[PDB]
DNA sequence: GCTTGACAAGGCCCGTCCGTTATGGTATAATGGAGGCTGTCACGGATGCA
RNA sequence: CCGA
């Protein structure tokens, strides 16, 4: 699913960041409506452990594996968990969204 | 309450002090832990300033002060004017937290000794150099002014620093050691200036240097978006966990059972108070320097034991469990208490086979069923006017009565029950059943659901769970009941199928046997005539039997459609012969009759299918 | 080795973790192959030439590898040697060609 | 020979010679002033008698220990003052006559540990492909390890245990050898001089300064004392007797065995062997070979623990002598026995080797004492246990059983000693072999007992080769093992042969008849289930056995064996009296209904009568799972291999009611209950008859003190001991205050704390022994009195109980039928048990059909056969021909000709009990030996409504003993998520665990018949939030509503 | 801690107690409720009932005495008699 | 439907009283630490070194 | 240590 960023022109995507290809295409179209220089990318293939740790939710990645490193990068990046998935609502105590 | 998202960040010293400080009506804050005492040995009460203090954390008993004089419930929201303990319910010791004010700055071990070690990334230094500065083994140059041999962030030994003191150069050269030097290096780093310098440096640089510049720039850009200071990675205030999450209970025998977090906090407080004592009386710097290094090693062992240096051990050289050790593993908080729990209204027993019992039905033992359905029985015993409260209902339940068994029989009717066998490898390891009360002690399982559980009757046990809510009973019936779980979810193939004795019984019933040929070759007028001849004792089970059967949906082994021979009859009638059929048809446009060679056991099998399906 | 799930499941785990095996060599263009073999005494190098470009590409081959190409229309991501293919190189070759 | 001879010989060696070495390496001690000297006379150490014997130590929860007194002598260096005094040194628990120990009222065994032997070992590790490099390792019994290295260039590098690599010339010149004898001692000096130049050549003083630079102000006297303290000092480096033996054996030296320290000649010889290994001479060693592994029993482990405790004790004595300036002390003042007592108690209480004993039956008791474990201190770690340490080695043939091993995570780690195996004086396992001369098995004298001296040297044949009696080995090919390879040679080249075909297997595996017709996994399962059988009420010998049952019953220790010739004069149920003739009356006590470790019966019955001659070795009384002097674990019942109406579907079992009313498979289980009247701060707890909220007829069985009497029947909830404790808070809610305002209701100062029977556990009270401190007893501190209650129950066979045979065929009883409904034979006799025939060919245990047919032939004859395994040495199809010939001879009886049919041999006609019709096909019937296992349904059934909760997480507890709940783990959450079922999963995680308001609201809504409300935040999530905040992370929950962000309070 | 069974038993005891007390006269019902804290959460003395009202504490003791005597009747009061432990 | 007077019971409250507890001290001379690893395997970053 |  993901892609790796290089040539970070006019975009808030520094090189080395793993973004989904649909999101890079949406940003490229919604900035190509302004006639700007888009961002290049090269596709990558992740394993089932690296793709589990590179998700948008720090609660699921902390409950899966390597809790100290995930919580350290989540605390420095200042990220939010919008509770979108089965594993977060089980920890919270809510109805799962499936 | 409800909330929409959870946000994590780095805690500032003012935020840590905001968690711990609580003000009094007299105008005094009470949140700081100053003594390493826990409770008094004579009377088992917490000490007035310590890790269990009632002024900071709350009262140990409901609506009762520490010194006495406020034992009643009527004083609510009041603070005792003599002792200082707020007269509140005693469950605030789960939530109320305190703090420790340190005498020297300390580094958080998560930001120093991790990977990729964000402290050395932001400071643009090597990890061994920052680890040498923090633990008081080398100096660092904070002011390189008026020197050609000295530069910024340059490390010096003690010999190199005392030989710099030969020149007294002839200006102000500053050095630093410990986490004070790291805090001073982080406090003077202009984030926007270093960010625009890195953006001006990436466009004209080499290949392998550019990845390091990208990593430092993406670390620096997080500190500007989060509006957090870089010096917050060094701690001035340490938060203290509530005392009910580090309990100290007494066992029957007089010995106290403590948690490992109290020893680590005790070491931190002891070394902090000794450091304040040494700085008060102006001790030599080799003694104050060893005390700061020991406080630094004490804070690191409380957070992550054994991450950097020697692992702090206990009584039998067992390592003490720390704040990251209680959450980080498969015995931590996530995998043992949040993603899986122990539940009420559950039990287990060994399983036996359940023939002469339907599917969607499990045999539930009676003494197991009075325990699992106890509040439903208690509700029915009061609704029927037998008893009037829960105490009489519990007394009649435990004393044994024949009324209780009829009450339980009419209670468990229509209440589905979930059965589970470990390991639960796929979805069919938990299925719902309608229980019937059996006598004995084992659970009776239907033999067709046994490949779905991978369960045989040589020692397997199964857990039993009772849904309580009405939405939970409607979900066990409409989504999880065992008569709706025929197909596998991995393939499209049926899981519920005969196996291991029904397969052999249906193979023997429909096989060929040349020895058992009694009444072979006889003609019968349909299926019911041969079925009556079998129950009368006229034919064997594997006799070759001609059956008048006008239908054409006949499937055989190696199916035949070619004619073997033909015998012509009168009146324009042709007798067509097949391998296992004999068809007599008309001249132009009709079929008259048809005979099929079969066994009576095949007739029994097809009658079973036909009365099972068409109903 | 013996044939059961004890030996088949590490192959599943190294496939799903997207790891790199020991030996792999794939094509980098879509040429028309014609085989040339002079001596097979522990020295074999495969010769292959394209259609569109003047400069041809011949992937060099160490002695423990073999050849499976007997003559066909070789496309972009075709495998010329024996060995476990790695999907990182497949994704790299396809993206760098297109 | 005896089967527990290793335990007996090791403890006898400790009591005779092992402790004397510790007390002789102990003495003498001295002060730093050099004016006092204390030395322990170890040879005349004394043992006091025990305070209690075996049973009175078992029921008092004490140890079976003796007091150990070592007489000391204080000599004085200022004057002729000789002070001699007996000094108590510690308490040693004594090994019983069964080879066990009694530690705190429980039987315990010290299992045998297998470790790497001390000596020099060489290996050949290599690079990518690289150079063949060789490495050495010198392992002592105790001390630092000396290792050697070669790299690709060829540098001889020596290192100490954790240090970096330095040069062997630097080590050799650090010792003090000349450079003359170093290269004059070596065989190839040109290889060593290549390393001499790159490393350099130091002087004797120059070498001592550069080891201290690497091991740790560089000094040469400090480094000299350092190396003198590492390798060359006693009490800090012991090479051991076995280490000296193996190091003389490998390097071909004749150094004296008394020297237990390392010498520079040994390091020179090890350097010579390592250098010569680079020129292709010499042999690299194997780490899993049984010549390099030895067995450490209870003598060595006690010796090491006593060494540690004596080191602490002499440190204390030296400090007490150096502090005290005043002289003229007593020897009993300088000796503090507490570290030695602490070390012995630590070894016997909290060791990996000291195990809670398997005392289910005599076979389990005999098998536990012969276990060979590779774990423990000084052994292995389970995380560091790879596949090669769990593999079967060719040197294990005859010494360690390849079958008997655990099935759990410790598979291949804990082994079992084989039948004929024996451990020698150095610790290596040896096996007996007959000599073979000119192709003839000798069998004239005792065997040889080769201690793995038969790989590189001898051609050894198994004990199942065909051989005519008093003659040569027939056949021109004999299967041999040679150089750890299987091969075939001529009989004139065979050196040794085995003594028994069951030499390869252990005792419980040798209990299985027709073992060669079963799979090896099923033989393992049969051994494991044979160690789990309960002793029955009326035990019965098998109709088909192997022959080791009498020796197993003799060596278990459950059988009263005679000692002298004599005439038995008096026999009752508790005593056998015999006068000996060849202090003239020997009284053998007979134990009656005692409790084992697994709550089973240990009962003995007399066999001899009054007035008959008795030979030494004659069985006088037989135990619980023993009858006729032989092992008797189960009963012989009539099988029919046939399917019933789905009642023996998937390894289920159909039995009849005759096994219920005939008291077949009835066992006795004795439970033990203990209550302590503790001392509380609010007042003393008292054991009384006056209990609040207890009725009139709930006190009939209690005595005047509030305790039950012997012989009372108790059921679930009955009071055993009435106890009260003085509660003193008295904080009553308004509801209780108003209810005591209306109806009188004076609230008492004590509360109920009585000992009650748990759920189930009915039975008869048989022993009500009470311990009080003012009666002469002494208790755990803080307890006034202790009451111990033994409750016995007779358990019949039941639906849900486990049942097994000797061939790994387990099963659960699922139906008990009447005998008029059971199928019957053509003489009218009904079948006892129907087993499913489909469990035989898939599990591949064919020997059970051989066993049932031979047992049925022996039932119709009345002879009680005995067949040793691997009986195909006497011919082809020997078991089949034996079984069918004995069935023919049983069918030649004048009334029993329906027993065998020649058209279908193993089968006969069986009739249906319900209809009278015969079944369509003939059915295999027989007499099988079935067992009843400890896994009964009463110990397995459990249920919870609401019980206790955990401390921090506030979730339900776990365990049957504390009324715990079932764990709904992560896989069950995945299974509920793969369905729909969001509400089932939400109530399983909130109102059934760690949400206290939701718990109370759900229980109130179910009791009042209303809807269960919506739950809240669970308690463990708030604990996680507080823990993440205490780690220093600003984590918070937020809520957005109408263009507003606010931090929410989850603690509420 | 306290079990959920004890919580539900004391809550049903509270509900049955209030439903029994509201059957008698309205004055004595609130006298017994302010006496033991069934509405305030504060047990009061006899005089402070005399400051809730203005009639002094001697009538209050007779009022609660006759209310306890009315609730101690054998007829129509045995619904509360099953909570006797 | 309350009211006043006698008869005691028992929490607050301020003295001594003795057991507990905190704190300071002792003067020949003493001056760098015991104490275990040494049989797991595989992968991914991060140094570090030629 | 054992059982699935
Ligand atoms: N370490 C183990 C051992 C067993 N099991 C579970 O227990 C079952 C064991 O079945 P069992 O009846 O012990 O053996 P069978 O496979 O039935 O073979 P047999 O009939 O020969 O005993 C397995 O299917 C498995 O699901 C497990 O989860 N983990
Ligand atoms: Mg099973
Ligand atoms: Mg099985
Ligand atoms: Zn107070």
């Amino acid at each position: 699913a993901k892609v790796r960023i290089d040539d970070g022109g006019d975009t808030t995507m520094l090189p080395g960041e793993l973004v989904e290809l649909r999101q890079v295409e949406q940003v490229n179209e919604a900035m190509g409506i302004t006639g700007s220089a888009p961002a290049r990318y090269t596709p990558v293939l992740l394993g089932i452990t690296k793709a589990s740790l590179n998700t948008d939710s720090f609660i699921s990645a902390a409950s899966f594996q390597e809790t100290t490193r995930v919580l350290t990068e989540a605390a420095i990046e200042g990220k939010s968990d919008w509770l979108r998935g089965l594993k977060e609502n089980v920890i919270i105590g809510r109805l799962i969204p499936a | 309450p409800r909330f929409d998202y959870v946000k994590i960040a780095i805690a500032s010293p003012e935020r840590i002090r905001q968690w711990g400080e609580r003000t009094l009506p007299n105008g005094t804050v009470v949140g700081e832990v100053t003594k390493p005492e826990t409770i008094n040995y004579r009377t088992l009460k917490p000490e007035m300033d310590g890790l269990f203090c009632e002024k900071i954390f709350g009262p140990s008993k409901d609506w009762e002060c520490w010194c006495g004089k406020y034992k009643r419930v009527r004083h609510r929201g009041i603070v005792c004017e003599r002792c200082g303990v707020e007269v509140t319910e005693s469950r605030v010791r789960r939530h109320r937290m305190g703090y420790i004010k340190l005498a020297a700055p300390v580094t958080h071990v998560w930001y120093l000794k991790g990977i990729p070690s964000y402290l050395s990334i932001l400071l643009d230094m090597a990890l061994r150099d920052v680890e040498q500065i923090v633990y008081f083994n080398a100096y660092v140059v904070l002011n390189p002014g008026n020197a050609s041999n000295l530069q910024y962030k340059q490390l010096l030994t003690e010999d190199q620093w005392v030989e710099i003191e030969d020149q007294i150069e002839l200006e102000g050269i500053e050095v630093g050691i410990g986490a004070e030097a790291v805090q001073r290096l982080l406090a003077e780093l202009q984030l926007e200036e270093v960010a625009e310098k890195l953006r001006e440096e990436i466009l004209a640089s080499k290949g392998q240097k550019r990845a390091k510049l990208i990593k430092r720039l993406r670390v620096i850009d997080n500190f500007i978006a989060t509006h957090s200071q870089a010096e917050w990675m060094t701690l001035d205030v340490i938060p203290v966990i509530p005392p009910d999450l580090r309990p100290m209970v007494q066992l029957d025998g007089g010995r106290f059972a403590t948690s490992d977090l109290n020893d680590l906090y005790r070491r931190v407080i002891n070394r902090n108070n000794r450091l304040a004592r040494l700085q008060e009386i102006l001790a030599p710097e080799i003694i104050v320097r060893n005390e700061k290094r020991m406080l630094q090693e004490a804070v690191d062992a409380l957070i992550d034991n054994g991450r950097r240096g020697r692992t702090v051990v206990g009584a039998n050289n067992r390592a003490l469990k720390s704040l990251s050790d209680i959450i980080e593993g498969k015995q931590g908080r996530f995998r043992q208490n949040l993603l899986g729990k122990r539940v009420d209204y559950s039990g287990r027993s060994v399983i036996v086979v359940g023939p002469n019992l339907k599917i969607y039905q499990c045999g539930l033992p009676r003494e197991m069923a009075i325990e699992l359905f106890q509040p439903f029985v208690i509700h029915r015993l009061i609704k029927l006017g037998i008893v009037n409260n829960i105490k009489a209902a519990k007394k009649l339940i435990l004393k044994g009565d024949p009324q209780i068994w009829s009450v339980l029989e009419e209670v468990i009717t229509g209440h589905p029950v979930m059965l589970n066998r470990a390991p639960t490898l796929h979805r069919l390891g938990i299925q719902a059943f309608e229980p019937i009360l059996v006598e004995g002690r084992a659970i009776q399982l239907h033999p067709l659901v046994c490949p779905a559980f991978n369960a045989d009757f040589d020692g397997d046990q199964m857990a039993v769970h009772v849904p309580l809510s009405l939405e939970a009973q409607c979900e066990a019936r409409l989504l999880m009941l065992a008569c709706h779980n025929v197909l596998s979810p991995a393939t499209g193939k049926p899981i519920v199928a005969p196996s291991q004795d029904m397969v052999l019984g249906c193979y023997y019933l429909t096989a060929e046997n040349p020895n058992a040929q009694k009444g072979a070759g006889r003609y019968f007028a349909g299926i019911e005539d041969a079925l009556r001849a079998y129950d009368h004792g006229q034919v064997d089970l594997h006799s070759q039997i001609w059956i008048r059967h006008l239908d054409e949906d006949v499937v055989t082994e190696k199916p035949d459609t070619e004619v073997i021979k033909t015998e012509d009859l009168g009146d324009g009638t042709v007798m067509k012969y097949y391998r296992e059929r004999k068809i007599r048809e008309g001249v132009d446009g009709e079929i008259i009759t048809q005979y099929i060679q079969t066994t009576p056991g095949r007739i029994i099998y097809n009658k079973t299918i036909a009365e099972a399906l068409v109903f | 080795k013996t044939g059961d799930i004890v030996q088949g499941l590490p192959r599943i785990e190294e496939l799903l973790e997207a790891r790199k095996p020991k030996e792999a060599c794939v094509l980098a263009r879509a040429p028309g192959v014609c085989q040339v073999e002079y001596l097979e005494d522990e020295s074999v190098d495969i010769k292959v030439v394209e259609d569109d470009g003047t400069v041809s590409e011949y992937p060099l081959l160490p002695g423990q590898n073999a050849m499976v190409t007997d003559g066909q229309r070789i496309d972009v991501g075709h495998a010329l040697t024996d060995g476990y293919n790695n999907p990182h190189e497949i994704l790299d070759v396809f993206f760098s060609y297109y | 020979p005896d089967l527990i001879e290793i335990q007996h010989a090791s403890f006898h060696w400790f009591l005779e010679e092992g402790l004397i070495e510790e007390l002789n390496s102990f003495s003498p001690i001295s002060d730093y002033t050099g004016k006092l000297e204390l030395h322990f006379l170890g040879k005349d150490y004394k043992l006091k008698q025990p305070k209690y014997d075996v049973d009175e130590s078992k029921r008092r929860d004490a140890s079976y220990s003796v007091q150990m007194y070592v007489p000391t002598r204080l000599i004085n260096k200022e004057t002729g003052e000789i002070k001699e005094q007996e000094v108590f040194i510690g308490d040693l628990p004594l090994m019983t006559e069964r080879g066990t120990f009694i530690i705190n009222g429980a039987e315990r065994v010290i299992v045998n540990q297998i470790v790497r032997s001390p000596g020099v070992y060489y290996k050949k590790e290599l690079d990518k492909n690289g150079r063949r490099t060789y490495s050495a390792s010198l392992i002592p019994n105790r001390g630092a390890w000396l290792k050697f290295e070669t790299d690709k260039n060829g540098l001889v590098y020596v290192r100490i245990d954790k240090t970096r690599k330095l040069s062997a010339q630097v080590l050799l010149k650090a010792i003090g050898l000349s450079d003359n004898e170093i290269l004059d001692s070596l065989s190839h000096p040109e290889f060593y001089q290549k390393t001499l130049d790159k490393e350099g050549n130091p002087t004797e003083e120059e070498a001592l300064v550069e080891l201290y630079k690497k091991l740790r102000p560089p000094t040469v006297s400090g480094g000299q004392q350092l190396l003198e303290s590492r390798f060359f000092d006693p009490k800090r480096y012991d090479l051991g007797r076995v280490g000296r033996y193996k190091l003389n054996k490998k390097l071909r030296l004749n150094e004296a065995d008394t020297t237990r320290v390392l010498t520079p000649q040994d390091i020179l010889a090890a350097i010579n062997y390592l250098i010569n290994l680079e020129f292709d001479v010499g042999t690299t060693d194997d780490i899993d070979h049984l010549g390099n592994r030895r067995v450490r029993s209870v003598g060595e482990l006690l010796q090491n623990q006593i060494r540690v405790g004596l080191n602490r004790l002499e440190r204390i004595i030296r400090e007490r002598m150096t502090v005290s300036e005043s002289d003229a002390l007593t020897p009993a003042s300088l000796v503090n026995p507490k570290p030695l007592v602490a070390a012995i108690k630590e070894f016997f209480g909290s060791s990996q080797l000291s195990q809670f004993m398997d005392q289910t039956n005599p076979l389990a008791e005999l098998t536990h004492k012969r276990r060979i474990s590779a774990l423990g201190p000084g052994g292995l770690t389970r995380e560091r246990a790879g596949f090669a340490v769990r593999d079967i080695h060719p040197s294990h043939h005859g010494r360690i059983c390849p079958v008997e091993t655990p099935e759990g995570p410790n598979a291949g780690l804990i082994g079992s000693l084989a039948t004929c195996a024996r451990v020698n004086d150095y610790g290596f396992i040896e096996t007996p072999y007959f000599r073979v001369e000119s192709g003839r098995v000798r069998k004239d004298l005792d065997p040889v007992y080769l201690t793995a001296d038969e790989e590189d040297d001898m051609r050894v044949a198994p004990g199942d080769i065909p051989t005519d009696e008093e003659g040569n080995i027939i056949g021109e090919s004999v299967p041999i093992r040679y150089r750890q390879e299987f091969s075939t040679t001529s009989p004139e080249q065979v050196d040794y042969v085995a003594v028994s075909p069951v030499q390869i297997i252990s005792v419980a595996t040798s209990m299985i008849p027709f073992l060669e017709h079963d799979d090896a996994n099923r033989a393992l399962m049969g051994s494991n289930m044979q160690r789990q059988a309960v002793p029955l009420l009326r035990p019965e010998r098998p109709l088909v056995g192997t022959g080791l049952e009498a020796q197993a019953a003799r060596d278990s220790g459950m059988v009263i064996v005679s000692r002298t010739h004599g005439i038995v004069t008096y026999v009752d149920a508790t005593e056998i009296r015999v006068q000996p003739h060849s202090g003239e009356e020997i009284v053998y006590p007979i134990q009656k209904y005692q409790r084992s470790n697994q709550d089973t019966c240990l009962n003995q019955r007399p066999l001899v009568y009054a007035g008959e001659d008795v030979v030494p070795g004659q069985v006088l009384a037989d135990g619980s799972a023993t009858e006729g002097g032989e092992l008797a674990l189960g009963q012989n019942i009539l099988v029919a291999y046939m399917p019933w109406e789905g009642y023996n579907y998937e390894d289920a079992i159909l039995i009849s009611e005759r096994l219920v009313y005939d008291d077949v498979y009835t066992s006795i289980h004795i439970e033990k209950f203990e209550i302590e009247a503790r001392q509380t701060k609010l007042g003393p707890e008292e054991i009384t008859r006056e209990i609040p909220n207890v009725g009139e007829d709930a006190l009939r069985n209690l005595d005047e003190h509030g305790i039950i009497r012997i012989g009372a029947w108790v059921e679930s909830g009955d009071i055993l001991v009435g106890k009260v404790t003085p509660k003193g808070e008295a904080d009553q809610p308004p509801e209780e205050k108003l209810l005591r305002a209306i109806f009188g209701e004076k609230a008492r100062d004590v509360r109920d704390n009585s000992l009650r029977v748990p759920n189930g556990e009915k039975g008869r009270v048989v022993d009500v022994r009470v311990f009080t401190r003012e009666k002469g007893d002494e208790l755990p501190p803080g307890a006034n009195m202790v009451v111990r209650i033994y409750v016995a129950q007779k358990r019949k066979i039941q639906v849900g109980d486990k049942m097994a045979g000797r061939h790994g065929n387990k099963g659960i009883i699922s139906r008990i039928l009447p005998i008029e409904d059971m199928p019957y034979l053509p003489d009218g006799r009904p079948i006892d048990i129907a087993l499913n025939p489909l469990g035989v060919p898939s599990r591949m245990n064919v020997g059970q059909v051989f066993e049932c047919l031979l047992g049925w032939a022996g039932e119709n004859l009345g002879v009680r056969f005995k067949i040793t395994p691997f009986d195909e040495m006497y011919g082809e199809e020997a078991s089949r021909d034996t079984v069918h010939g004995l069935l023919e001879e049983a069918s030649q009886r004048p009334n029993k000709d329906w027993v065998f049919n020649e058209n279908h041999p193993g089968k006969i006609q069986v009739f249906d009990g319900r209809t009278g019709e015969p079944f369509d096909r003939p059915i295999t019937v027989g007499q099988a030996y079935m067992l009843k296992l400890v896994h009964l349904v009463d110990d397995k059934i459990h249920a919870r409504s609401t019980g206790p909760y955990s401390l921090v997480t506030q979730q339900p507890l776990g365990g049957k003993a504390q009324q715990g709940g079932q764990r709904f783990g992560e896989m069950e959450v995945w299974a509920l998520e793969a369905y729909g079922a969001a509400y089932i999963l939400q109530e399983l995680l909130t109102v059934k665990s760690d949400d206290m308001q939701g718990r109370n609201e759900a229980l109130n809504a179910i009791v009042k018949g209303k809807s269960i409300p919506r739950p809240g935040t669970p308690e463990s999530f708030k604990v996680l939030m507080r823990e993440l905040q205490s780690l220093g992370l600003d984590i918070a929950a937020h809520k957005v509503q109408l263009s507003e962000d606010g931090e929410s309070a989850d603690a509420e | 801690g306290e079990t959920p069974e004890d919580e539900v038993s004391k809550n049903l005891l509270r509900e049955d107690l209030e439903n029994v007390l509201d059957t008698l006269s309205p004055r004595e019902r609130d006298v017994l409720r302010l006496r033991y804290g069934l509405d305030d959460g504060r047990m009061k003395t006899l005089e402070e009932i005399g400051q809730i009202f203005n009639v002094t504490r001697e009538r209050i003791r007779q009022i609660e005495a006759k209310a306890l005597r009315k609730l101690r009747h054998p007829n129509r009061n045995s619904i509360l008699k099953e909570y006797i432990r």
